[PDB]
């Protein structure tokens, strides 16, 4: 069994004709199943692209009389290319230089270009060939380019067809033989009885009745709500304040009601470290955030290891202590120009001597005369009693540890009460009583939405059952409680007289009451199973074949058809009962 | 006297997938690496409610003639009325039938929508995926099954378990029982009009005592109950993960660090998988126990007369009838 | 065998790759990710053994009940020794198992007959010693149960009990009584 | 009561000596493993 990208079976391609008596424009989806029958060479190669106009960059394969060239450039194709291409071709990266059934898969995976072929003997007319033969690899380019359309590249004077078809993610059970070829497969998605089959990892099914999966939905659209905000989040007092606090009373900073649009810093601030704890920074552009604060302070660019949760050292011990359980971000940044000074810069203060350790965010400012031994001191600092404080001396000429650096750690909190933060995202309209991907405030999920009758206090915003997922949700734009629905529901079975005798299968829907069915035929029947489909229902009464509930059972009999009927219990016979009146054996038999 | 005996068990199938995953596509190509393990659960989970169709066949079905009771009930002054089948009611039943059913108690998508589920126990088992499956005969079907032992034990004596009924008057079949405990026949027909007394005494006493039990056919009822809600409880466990919602986990962390987590909730929720399948494998072994008795107790008291003492009752043993109840 | 294919969520499921490409301390984290999983498979094996060999010992304790009342006696209780009247067993051994050959005898062509509890005679009712009074339609015999064998109601035949006014369908017949011949 | 040594892939089979030398958040983690593993043993006696 492999998941991977696959043409599914049975899959509805398109058919395209060199006829005497067709090159477009395509997609590429997620690649491209590429058939060619032929018979004097007329597909030649093909064009790879997004504009395919020399603003952007370009694939070409093709096959000359002579040789097979393949190059990446910014091709100025013409808007009718063939054979007897392009016209510009400026700068280029990467240089390389009917009776046939001619396959070939095209993929595009970070930044590789893969291709698989294999060539067929036919002897045909017209339509794409029955059988199996499974394509090998071919070669795997190194281009890094965004392809998104493509362009078949003919040649001119001839009977030639081509056929195109598109890849999906699917599970596949593939089958090897004891030479190790693909001999034979099988599509997992493509039918119940297909779903049997790889579940029992066989290519043969017996007669019987299989559960095979509950009854699933996709979702169709997608949709985002965020709350309305309009303004910036205040990156410019922040992280461009003209004086910074000293690291013993640290500065903190409320934050609300502001886009977190960051890439605003990218040309603005280089920073050296940039460091987040219990979030991904590739997911902070999609999230709202709860509570947000800004410390600031400055300190000596050895020290800033420190400013971590567990770390021991002065800094972390009498001026700034993190939580064990933290949610933010810490940043700093060099800043000798700004604060280093030619004769030296006393204004940076720490603190040096604290009987104790500091708590989480607990600031201390207290200027008490420390008490180092015995003998107190009756504030008046002499031996064994020191000032608490001490100051950093900052010069241009400092090593790049003694220099000044500024530090910025950022605290909040996610998905759990309501925000007001939000970073940068679209919001679309809200959709209901379909299955749609939603994002609400940051959280992300499936289903499907409907107005509720519960009413939230003013301090919650999302509402939690028993299994401890989220159920219901206020909208952030019309502050409305919707009720949010799983859309996956109801079980599944399929009979079949066995993959020996036949190919025809029923299905039974043990929650429909007949719509939720894979497809609906004919020979709809309802029993207390459930939806019977695919089935003929007879007036008679036999024996139990194949169980199928509540008293019904199934059959393949005569043309040749699945019938449901009723089960018999047995022979009906009367006992001719009188009250004068007995019946005697006269002889036996001897049963083994 | 009155015995009560469990038969069968609730049926139940489980989608693994929709228990562990629910419609997260990345944590269903994370659990693909553990695909043997459903199925093998989903192997041990058929073989059960196989077995549970098998116990009511071999308790109810032994005969394959279905008898009918004659129209004339002239059984020498016994009144078998009240186990008989009413053929009024729907459900063709007798009076003790109907009694004993109503002393256990025991769906579509947009039925439940919104509100409904979650507060609803049923629906919150099956959108994690639990499925209860229905039994394959009816409850009409048994009381048909029911109905014709009684008419073949009390129109034929015992003859109808070893090969073709022969009937006989129900007096002289009462006098060749009395003959079976020791006691000569005189005693019976001399005394034929107390002893028939007695007995219709005693089926009301039995009728009077149901309405007003069945402890032992509740409590399997119960067991499924509480075990499926159980495994419907157990999805709020982290499993030493941030979080134990899924959903949670997705948003705030990328692929590679939610990868560990959803690692964590998959290992757990497999293990709680596997133990309501193990306790459903011990339950079903001793279910089976007593369906093997209670197929020997319907061989050897209704169809025929048995002499091993205590096995059908207290006193010696007379004849049987069989009543169907829930399960 | 095949569960041994699964990662658990280490990066292969085979030790020599992790062994090769990973030193010790970083090999250690996945190998114990691996030797979690095959305990576990291990210990489900030997669990499902367990409750497999308890339906096994059930069944071969009735096994060895069915030898000893159906092969070494002859057994009354109904349906434990095959479907009708039990004669004998003979037991023959298959791969894991026993089979067993009943023999057992079966009524076979039934007739039917006009019956009465007891018979009046002479204000006194006779009661069968162990048959059933039966009649052709004209004349009264008493027979054995199981068979037909018709004979004639004698006093050595029947036995005496009280006289003919509570016995509910009585009836009115000559009791040969096989003494007065002999006597004249 | 033997099986309370197995370290089921932990540093020590001791919570004592983890607790100590380890700071909540990387005693955790251990933790976690032991206490995963003496469930596993507590379940196993229970279904024998
Ligand atoms: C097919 O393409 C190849 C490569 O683009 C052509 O080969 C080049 O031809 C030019 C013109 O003579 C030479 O200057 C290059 O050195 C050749 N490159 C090679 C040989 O690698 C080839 O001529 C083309 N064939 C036809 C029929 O046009
Ligand atoms: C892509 O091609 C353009 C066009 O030639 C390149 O831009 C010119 O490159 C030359 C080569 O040094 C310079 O003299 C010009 O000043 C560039 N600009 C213009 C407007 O002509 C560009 O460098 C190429 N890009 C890459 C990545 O190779
Ligand atoms: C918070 O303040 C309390 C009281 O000032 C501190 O506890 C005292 O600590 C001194 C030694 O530093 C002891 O002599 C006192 O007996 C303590 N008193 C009480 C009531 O606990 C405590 O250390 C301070 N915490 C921090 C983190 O500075
Ligand atoms: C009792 O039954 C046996 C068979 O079970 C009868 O024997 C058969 O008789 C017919 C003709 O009457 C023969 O064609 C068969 O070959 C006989 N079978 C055997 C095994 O011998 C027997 O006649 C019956 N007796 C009575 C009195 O009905
Ligand atoms: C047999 O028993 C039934 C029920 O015990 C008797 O039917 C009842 O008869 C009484 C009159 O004595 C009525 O008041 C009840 O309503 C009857 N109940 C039902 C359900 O019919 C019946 O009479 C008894 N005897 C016979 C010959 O049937
Ligand atoms: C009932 O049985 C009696 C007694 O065997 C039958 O009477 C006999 O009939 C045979 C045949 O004609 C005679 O040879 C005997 O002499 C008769 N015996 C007596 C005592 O009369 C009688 O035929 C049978 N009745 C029916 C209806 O079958
Ligand atoms: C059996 O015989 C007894 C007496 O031998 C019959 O009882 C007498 O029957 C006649 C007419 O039916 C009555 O007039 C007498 O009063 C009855 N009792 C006596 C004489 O004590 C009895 O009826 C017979 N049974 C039948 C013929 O079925
Ligand atoms: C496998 O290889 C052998 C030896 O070359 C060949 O004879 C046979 O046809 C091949 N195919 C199969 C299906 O065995
Ligand atoms: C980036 O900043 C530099 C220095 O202020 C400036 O010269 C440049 O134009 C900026 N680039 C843009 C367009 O953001
Ligand atoms: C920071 O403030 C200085 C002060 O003039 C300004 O020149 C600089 O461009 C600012 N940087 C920003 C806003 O990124
Ligand atoms: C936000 O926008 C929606 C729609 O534009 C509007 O109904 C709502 O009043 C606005 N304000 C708030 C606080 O939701
Ligand atoms: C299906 O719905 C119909 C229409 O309401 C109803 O009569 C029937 O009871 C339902 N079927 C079952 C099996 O409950
Ligand atoms: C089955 O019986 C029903 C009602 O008796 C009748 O309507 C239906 O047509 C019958 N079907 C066949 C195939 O005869
Ligand atoms: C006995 O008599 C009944 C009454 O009609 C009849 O139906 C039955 O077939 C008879 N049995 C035999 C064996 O003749
Ligand atoms: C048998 O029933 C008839 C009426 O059908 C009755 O006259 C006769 O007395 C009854 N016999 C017995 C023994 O009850």
């Amino acid at each position: 069994s492999t998941q991977d990208l696959f043409l599914p079976f049975f899959s509805n391609v398109t058919w395209f004709h060199a006829i005497h008596v067709d090159n477009p424009v395509l997609p590429f989806n997620d690649g491209v199943y590429f058939a060619s029958t032929e018979k004097s060479n007329i597909i030649r190669g093909w064009i790879f692209g997004t504009t395919l106009d020399s603003k952007t960059q370009s694939l070409l394969i093709v096959n000359n009389a002579t040789n097979v060239v393949i190059k990446v450039c910014e091709f100025q194709f013409c808007n009718d290319p063939f054979l007897g291409v392009y016209s510009s071709a400026n700068n280029c990266t990467f240089e390389y230089v009917f009776k046939n059934l001619r396959e070939f898969v095209f993929k595009n995976i970070d930044g590789y270009f893969k291709i698989y072929s294999k060539h067929t003997p036919i002897n045909l007319v017209r339509d794409l060939p029955q059988g199996f033969s499974a394509l090998e690899p071919l070669v795997d380019l190194p281009i890094g380019i965004n392809i998104t359309r493509f362009q078949t590249l003919l040649a001119l004077h001839g009977a030639a067809a081509y056929y195109v078809g598109y890849l999906q993610p699917r599970t596949f059970l593939l089958k090897y033989n004891e030479n190790g070829t693909i001999t034979d497969a099988v599509d997992c998605a493509l039918d119940p009885l297909s779903e049997t089959k790889c579940t029992l990892k066989s290519f043969t099914v017996e007669k019987g009745i299989y559960q095979t999966s509950n009854f699933r939905v996709q979702p169709t659209e997608s949709i985002v709500r965020f709350p309305n905000i309009t303004n910036l989040c205040p990156f410019g007092e922040v992280f461009n304040a003209t004086r910074f606090a000293s690291v013993y009373a640290w500065n903190r900073k409320r934050i609300s009601n502001c886009v977190a649009d960051y890439s605003v810093l990218y040309n603005s601030t280089s920073f050296s470290t940039f460091k987040c704890y219990g979030v991904s920074p590739t997911k902070l552009n999609d999230l709202c955030f709860t509570n947000v604060y800004a410390d600031s302070f400055v300190i000596r660019g050895d020290e800033v290891r420190q400013i971590a949760p567990g770390q021991t050292g002065k800094i972390a011990d009498y001026n700034y202590k993190l939580p064990d359980d933290f949610t933010g971000c810490v940043i700093a940044w060099n800043s000798n120009n700004l604060d280093s000074k030619v004769g030296g810069n006393y204004n940076y203060l720490y603190r040096l001597f604290r009987k104790s350790n500091l708590k989480p965010f607990e600031r201390d400012i207290s200027t008490e005369i420390y008490q180092a031994g015995s003998t107190p001191c009756n504030g008046v600092e002499g031996f064994n009693c020191y000032f608490p404080l001490q100051s950093y001396g900052f010069q241009p000429t400092n090593g790049v540890g003694y220099q000044p650096y500024r530090v910025v750690v950022l605290s909040f909190e996610l998905l759990h009460a309501p925000a007001t933060v939000c970073g940068p995202k679209k919001s679309t309209n809200l959709v209901k009583n379909k299955c749609v991907n939603f994002n609400f405030n940051g959280l992300t999920g499936t289903g499907v939405l409907t107005e509720s009758n519960k009413k939230f206090l003013p301090f919650q915003q999302f509402g939690r059952d028993i299994a401890d997922t989220t159920d219901a949700v206020r909208d952030p734009q019309t502050l409305e409680i919707l009720d949010i629905t799983p859309c996956s529901f109801g079980g599944v079975s399929v009979i079949t007289p066995g993959t020996n005798t036949s190919n025809q299968v029923a299905v039974l829907y043990q929650d429909v009451n007949c719509w939720r069915v894979y497809s609906t035929g004919s020979n709809v029947f309802q029993t207390r199973a459930g939806c019977l489909i695919g089935a003929e229902h007879v007036n008679n009464s036999y024996e139990c074949d194949i169980p199928i509930g509540a008293g019904i059972c199934a059959s393949y009999q005569t043309s040749q058809s699945i019938i449901a009927y009723t089960m018999s219990l047995g022979a009906e016979n009367s006992v001719a009962y009188s009250n004068n009146s007995i019946a005697i054996p006269t002889n036996f038999t001897i049963s083994v | 006297t009155t015995e009560i005996l469990p038969v069968s068990m609730t049926k139940t199938s489980v989608d693994c997938t929709m228990y562990i995953c629910g419609d997260s596509t990345e944590c269903s190509n994370l659990l693909l690496q553990y695909g043997s393990f459903c199925t093998q659960l989903n192997r041990a989970l058929t073989g059960i409610a196989v077995e549970q169709d098998k116990n009511t066949q071999e308790v109810f079905a032994q005969v394959k003639q279905i008898y009918k009771t004659p129209p004339i009930k002239d059984f020498g002054g016994f009144n078998f009325s009240q186990i008989l089948p009413d053929p009024s009611k729907p459900s063709k039943r007798s009076f003790i039938e109907d009694l004993l059913f109503n002393k256990v108690t025991l769906k579509q998508y947009g039925d439940c929508l919104g509100d409904i589920a979650a507060r609803d126990l049923i629906c919150a088992q099956k959108f994690n995926g639990l499925t209860v499956l229905p039994p394959l005969l009816t409850d009409e079907m048994i009381a048909q099954y029911t109905s014709a032992l009684l008419a073949g034990t009390i129109t034929s004596g015992w003859t109808f378990g070893a090969g073709a009924a022969l009937q006989i008057p129900f007096a002289m079949q009462m006098a060749y029982r009395f003959n079976g405990i020791g006691v000569t026949q005189n005693v019976l027909y001399e005394n034929q009009k107390l002893i028939a007394n007695q007995f219709n005494s005693a089926i009301g006493k039995i009728q009077d005592s149901l309405s007003s039990a069945l402890g032992k056919l509740q409590d399997v009822v119960n067991q499924n109950a509480q075990a499926l809600n159980t495994l419907v409880k157990q999805l709020s466990s982290n499993f030493g993960a941030i979080s134990s919602v899924l959903n949670d986990i997705l948003s705030r962390l990328d692929p590679p660090e939610a990868e560990v987590q959803i690692d964590r909730l998959i290992t757990g929720r497999l293990q709680s998988l596997q133990t309501y399948v193990t306790q459903q494998l011990i339950r079903a072994a001793e279910i089976r126990a007593s369906a093997n008795l209670a197929a020997t107790k319907m061989s050897e008291c209704v169809l025929g007369q048995s002499k091993r003492v205590d096995f059908c009752g207290k006193g010696y043993h007379l004849m049987s009838f069989p009543q169907s109840a829930p399960h | 065998v095949k569960q041994l294919s699964s990662n658990f969520g280490a990066i292969s499921s085979v030790l020599n790759d992790i062994l090769s490409r990973l030193d010790p301390p970083e090999a250690e984290v996945q190998i114990d990710r691996l030797i979690t999983g095959r305990l576990q498979s291990l210990q489900t094996y030997v669990t499902q053994q367990l409750i497999r060999a308890a339906e096994i010992r059930a069944s071969a304790n009735l096994a060895a009940t069915k030898m000893s009342e159906c092969v070494l006696g002859q057994s009354k209780r109904v349906d434990f020794c095959g479907k009708g009247y039990h004669l004998m067993s003979f037991p023959q051994s298959a791969p894991h198992g026993v089979v067993f050959l009943h023999v057992t005898y079966v009524p076979a062509q039934e007739k039917n007959f006009t019956t009465a509890p007891a018979i009046c005679h002479d204000g006194k009712a006779h009661f069968p010693r162990e048959g059933v009074f039966v009649s052709n339609g004209t004349h009264w015999f008493v027979t054995q149960r199981n068979f037909y064998e018709p004979q004639i109601i004698t006093t050595d035949n029947t036995f005496v009990s009280g006289n003919c006014d509570v016995v509910i369908g009585i009836v009115n017949n000559t009791v040969y009584d096989p003494l007065q011949p002999e006597l004249d």
